[PDB]
């Protein structure tokens, strides 16, 4: 499997887009890029001109004016368009993100310090999932050349370190997977980039998040609200496969 | 000499409060030189497990060179604890302390042309609990704590059950110390009002009043509502730590999200407090420099009052992935962007001040120019972040951290800054060497830029917020918000040394008004420094 969702070395932009939600996400994002970028090079234009311009060497007595009713008319119209605008592709983005469609996969994850649990109520399947270098794992949450091995042994490289964990979250491609999250004991918050998913485990909720993935390999993500010690050290692994591939994955899971 | 902490006058008081706020920003400031140390590069070298060992003093040192990663066992509760401890001294004992205690008090009576404040033997007192509160902030530090530790690793908005959970008494020390921090606050705010309505000047009319005089008694109002919401909140935590309630405990039937709804209702008034006082500095240093009144006078005071009030009903955009309906997220979102609106309106109203003027670029006008970009960066941002369905990926990442020291942090710098170099002739009889003014001002400018612009790199790319320790990916964006963070240390240590000069051996300042005519408020009719029985 490819690593797709994951950060980059020096990177500006997002993490891929791996789901339509993350699309939409992108696009909007980008849209509102350009609206912003020229608005900040708009008044800095702005500020940089007015100080040569009437600079006091160059502009010796000072005008007196405290009001231009053309202008400060524009400059409250606008501002509310560009609003009214951006609103207006914004909210039915965020209508498709949080009404939650149909399941073909459940899966309910619970946060706990520190470690995610995973349990397929459909299948019967359950485990938990910590990350490679953590004391679960027989580490200490740094790098050593035990760790290493371990990355390496589960398919992965020293550059995912903090980022792979021992299981995955396995989902089939083009399938609707619907996330139910919840936590045991404080609040973690449970986040895969690549799919433009964040709900938080909140101990007493049961929150609920979809997405569905458009392509196959791996995507990560890490725990999104400070639950003390080892809130850096417990991320989210999913591994997006075939159909059959996932079915396989349930068989071995499946006791006789 | 030690008679200057028994004074009742508002000019001593606002002494007191600004030497305060700044040695309290210098502890804070070190903190975030040792965080950007321990972020400079993946894995973990300075917060090691191994010295705790060492003793107190011993294991401090320690910890200030760099190990190799073999030596050194992560201490994740180190970083909580930093983090939180920067968190907390800024937004409780650092930038308010400064604006409101230090400037308010200094300068709003004699703005409006009042003797003294209402109450001085109780603004006295405010600043003894403000004192108090940073005492006991400090001492949390040093208290036992999570993990078999010292202090709190729970974040400066004290989230349960994780703040409820945190164990021994570090945690009910911060809780005091917030207590103290904000009955500091009302007091204030009580004198700020009182003084505001009832010690006016003779024809000093309502609108008369200059900006910061204004923008003072708006954050006042903000300080009485929202102060006694947080004051709530912290006791129910105090609470469940120690009195058997379960306000925030499922097993109890409590719901953690209650939490969240109580103290961001004081949470987002908190923010538009800290940055209030800063657009009345901005206005008058626009206006002083530009050599021109300030455009719209009355949309600044109506702006400051609209922002003041729709900053109570907003406070939910800090919760859209904890777990709130499309209803509440939509309405939020909207209430949001309408505030966004007053707000962003009034860097139109600066620059139209500074058009048509006869601008001078001396150091308090670089700061006020500097505070006009970096709060359009950071506004712009929070734009970005309103919008629900991005928040979603923006959330709990670097990208609302570089978002809020944009508009937040480095404005209420940047505004304080500018009030420092504005005023301290006035304050002091003596003048700060314009070189080394504008010196400041570039090493700090180009400095916040290379610490913060990359951290919106960081968050799209996904780095969380509150983490000692990051995927080598990160490395380089991090690597130079570091090195910009220790450029803005050396400018501040540096401004520190400006002040040291200015104060013992600045030049003498002559003249009542030693800026310029359009300096037309009240404090410049007077001598400098003003007589002890100013009006
Ligand atoms: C100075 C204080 C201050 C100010 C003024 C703002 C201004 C704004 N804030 Fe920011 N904000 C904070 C301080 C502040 N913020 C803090 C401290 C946090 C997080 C604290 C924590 O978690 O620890 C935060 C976090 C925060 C969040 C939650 C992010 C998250 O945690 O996921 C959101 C979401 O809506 C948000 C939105 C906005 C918006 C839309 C504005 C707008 O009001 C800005 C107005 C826009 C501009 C100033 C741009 C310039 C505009 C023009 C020049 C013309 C106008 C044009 C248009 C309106 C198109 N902010
Ligand atoms: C006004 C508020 C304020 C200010 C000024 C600052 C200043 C700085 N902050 Fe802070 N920051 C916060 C408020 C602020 N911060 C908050 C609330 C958090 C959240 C904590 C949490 O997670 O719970 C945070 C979190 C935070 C983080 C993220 C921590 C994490 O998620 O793990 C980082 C990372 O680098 C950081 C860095 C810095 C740096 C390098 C500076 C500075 O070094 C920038 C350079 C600036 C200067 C050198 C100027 C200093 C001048 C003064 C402070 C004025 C003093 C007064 C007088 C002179 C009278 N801050
Ligand atoms: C959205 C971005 C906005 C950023 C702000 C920068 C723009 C500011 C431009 C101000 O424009 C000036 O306004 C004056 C007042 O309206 C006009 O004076 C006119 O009116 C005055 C009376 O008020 C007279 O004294 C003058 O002679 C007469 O030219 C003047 O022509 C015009 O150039
Ligand atoms: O106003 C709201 O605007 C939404 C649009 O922003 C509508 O959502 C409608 O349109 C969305 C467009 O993507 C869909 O996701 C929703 O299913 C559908 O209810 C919704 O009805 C309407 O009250
Ligand atoms: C006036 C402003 C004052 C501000 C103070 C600024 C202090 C600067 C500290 C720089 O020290 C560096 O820290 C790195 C740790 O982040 C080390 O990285 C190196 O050494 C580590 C082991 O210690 C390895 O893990 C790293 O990968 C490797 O790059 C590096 O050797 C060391 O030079
Ligand atoms: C770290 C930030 C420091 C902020 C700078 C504050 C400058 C104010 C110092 C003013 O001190 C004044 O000095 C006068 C004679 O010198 C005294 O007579 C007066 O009583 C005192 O108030
Ligand atoms: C811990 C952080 C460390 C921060 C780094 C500090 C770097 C300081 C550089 C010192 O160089 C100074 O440069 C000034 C500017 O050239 C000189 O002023 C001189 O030049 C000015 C020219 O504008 C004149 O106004 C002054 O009167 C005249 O003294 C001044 O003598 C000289 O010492
Ligand atoms: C961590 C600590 C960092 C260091 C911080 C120090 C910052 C303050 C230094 C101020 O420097 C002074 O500036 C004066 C104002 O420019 C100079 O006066 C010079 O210029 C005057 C104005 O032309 C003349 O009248 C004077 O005689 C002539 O000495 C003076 O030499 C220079 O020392
Ligand atoms: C490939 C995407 C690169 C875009 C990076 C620019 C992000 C900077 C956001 C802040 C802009 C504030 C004006
Ligand atoms: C389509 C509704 C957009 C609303 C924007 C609020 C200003
Ligand atoms: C091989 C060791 C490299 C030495 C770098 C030491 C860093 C010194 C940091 C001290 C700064 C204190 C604020
Ligand atoms: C007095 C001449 C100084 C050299 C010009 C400096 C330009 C000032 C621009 C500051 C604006 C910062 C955004
Ligand atoms: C890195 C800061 C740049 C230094 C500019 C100084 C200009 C002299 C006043
Ligand atoms: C690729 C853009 C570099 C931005 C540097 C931070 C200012
Ligand atoms: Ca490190
Ligand atoms: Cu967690
Ligand atoms: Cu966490
Ligand atoms: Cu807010
Ligand atoms: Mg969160």
């Amino acid at each position: 499997l490819e690593i797709i969702g994951r950060p980059q070395p020096g990177g500006t932009g997002f993490q891929p887009s791996a789901s339509p939600v993350a699309t939409q996400i992108h696009w909007l994002d980008g849209f509102i890029l350009v609206i912003i970028a020229a608005i900040t090079i708009f008044v800095t234009l702005l500020i940089l001109y007015a100080v040569w311009r009437f600079h006091e060497k160059r502009n010796k007595v000072p005008a007196r004016f405290t009001h231009n009713s053309p202008l400060e008319i524009a400059w409250t119209i606008v501002p509310i368009v560009i609003l009214v605008a951006i609103g207006a592709f914004s909210l039915p983005v965020l209508f498709n993100q949080q009404e939650i469609p149909e399941a073909d996969v459940t899966v309910k994850v619970t946060g706990y310090q520190w470690y995610w649990g995973y349990e397929y109520p459909d299948e019967e399947i359950s485990f938990e999932s910590y990350m490679i270098g953590s004391p679960a794992t027989g580490g200490d949450n740094r790098m050593s050349p035990e760790v290493e091995q371990q990355l390496i042994e589960a398919g992965y490289s020293r550059d995912e370190f903090l980022l792979a964990t021992d299981t995955a979250m396995v989902v089939p491609v083009n399938k609707t997977v619907v996330v139910q999250v919840t936590g045991a004991d404080v609040i973690h918050s449970w986040t895969v980039p690549a799919f433009g998913v964040k709900q938080d485990a909140v101990p007493g909720r049961l929150a609920q998040l979809w997405f569905r993935a458009e392509r196959e390999g791996i995507f990560f993500g890490q725990c999104s609200e400070l639950c003390g010690i080892s809130h850096a050290y417990m991320p989210i692994t999913v591994k997006v496969v075939s159909e059959e591939a996932y079915a396989a994955w349930l068989e071995q899971h499946h006791h006789h | 000499f030690t008679r200057w902490f028994m004074s009742t006058n508002h000019k001593d008081i606002g002494v007191l409060y600004l030497f305060t706020g700044g040695l309290v920003g210098l502890i804070s400031v070190a903190f975030t030189v040792y965080m950007r140390m321990e972020l400079m590069a993946p894995g973990v070298q300075f917060m090691c497990a191994e010295h705790l060992e060492s003793g107190l003093v011993k294991g401090f040192f320690q910890s200030l060179w760099p190990s190799a990663v073999e030596n050194c066992t992560p201490n994740g509760h180190l970083w909580n604890v930093m983090i939180t401890g920067h968190g907390i001294l800024m937004m409780f004992f650092v930038v308010i302390p400064a604006l409101f205690g230090g400037f308010g008090n200094y300068f709003m009576p004699l703005h409006i042309g009042a003797p003294d404040m209402a109450f001085p033997r109780m603004n006295n007192l405010s600043y003894w609990l403000y004192v108090a509160g940073t005492s006991l902030a400090v001492a949390s530090l040093f208290a036992p704590g999570g993990n078999g530790q010292l202090g709190s690793g729970i974040g400066w908005v004290l989230y349960p059950p994780l703040s409820t959970s945190e164990s021994g008494y570090s945690t009910d020390l911060a809780i005091f110390a917030v207590h103290l921090s904000g009955a500091s606050s009302i007091l204030g705010a009580i004198n700020m009002i009182t003084t505001f309505l009832n010690m006016r000047a003779p024809g000093m009319t309502m609108h008369k009043v200059p900006l910061f005089a204004w923008s003072i008694f708006v954050t006042a109002w903000l300080i009485l509502l929202a102060l006694p919401v947080l004051a709530g909140a912290i006791t129910m935590l105090l609470t469940d730590r120690n009195f058997g309630t379960t306000f925030f405990q499922p097993s109890g039937g409590g719901d953690p999200v209650l939490y969240q709804h109580i103290l961001w209702f004081f949470g987002h008034p908190e923010v538009y407090i800290i940055v209030l006082p800063a657009f009345g500095i901005v206005s008058h240093v626009i206006a002083t420099f530009a050599k021109k009144p300030i455009f719209g006078y009355l949309p600044m005071v109506y702006a400051m009052v609209a922002i003041g009030v729709l900053g109570f009903v907003v406070w939910a955009h800090h919760m859209y992935t904890a777990g709130l309906s499309l209803t509440q997220q939509s309405y939020f979102m909207m209430a949001t962007m309408v505030i966004a609106v007053p707000t962003g309106i009034k860097i139109f109203s600066w620059i139209a001040t500074m058009w048509g003027g006869s601008i001078e670029l001396k150091t308090p006008m670089l700061w006020a120019l500097g505070f006009l970009f970096l709060f359009t960066v950071g506004g712009v941002t929070g734009i970005v972040l309103s919008q629900a369905s991005v928040d979603r990926y923006y959330h709990d990442t670097y990208y609302v951290v570089a978002h809020f020291h944009y508009v937040m942090s480095l404005g209420a710098v940047f505004g304080i800054f500018a009030g420092i170099y504005f005023w301290i002739g006035k304050m002091s009889g003596r003048q700060y060497p314009e070189w080394a003014g504008k010196l400041h001002f570039w090493m700090m400018f180009v400095g916040a830029n290379l610490t913060f612009f990359p951290q919106h790199f960081l968050g799209r790319q996904g780095m969380p917020r509150r983490y000692i320790d990051y995927p080598e990916a990160f490395a380089t964006w991090n690597f130079v918000s570091s090195l910009g963070a220790f450029l803005s240390f050396a400018s501040f240590l540096f401004f520190l040394g400006v002040i040291f000069y200015t104060l013992t051996r600045g030049a003498r300042v002559t003249a009542n008004n030693y800026w310029n005519e359009h300096a037309d408020t009240l404090e410049w009719t007077l001598t400098s420094p003003p007589p002890e029985h100013t009006f």
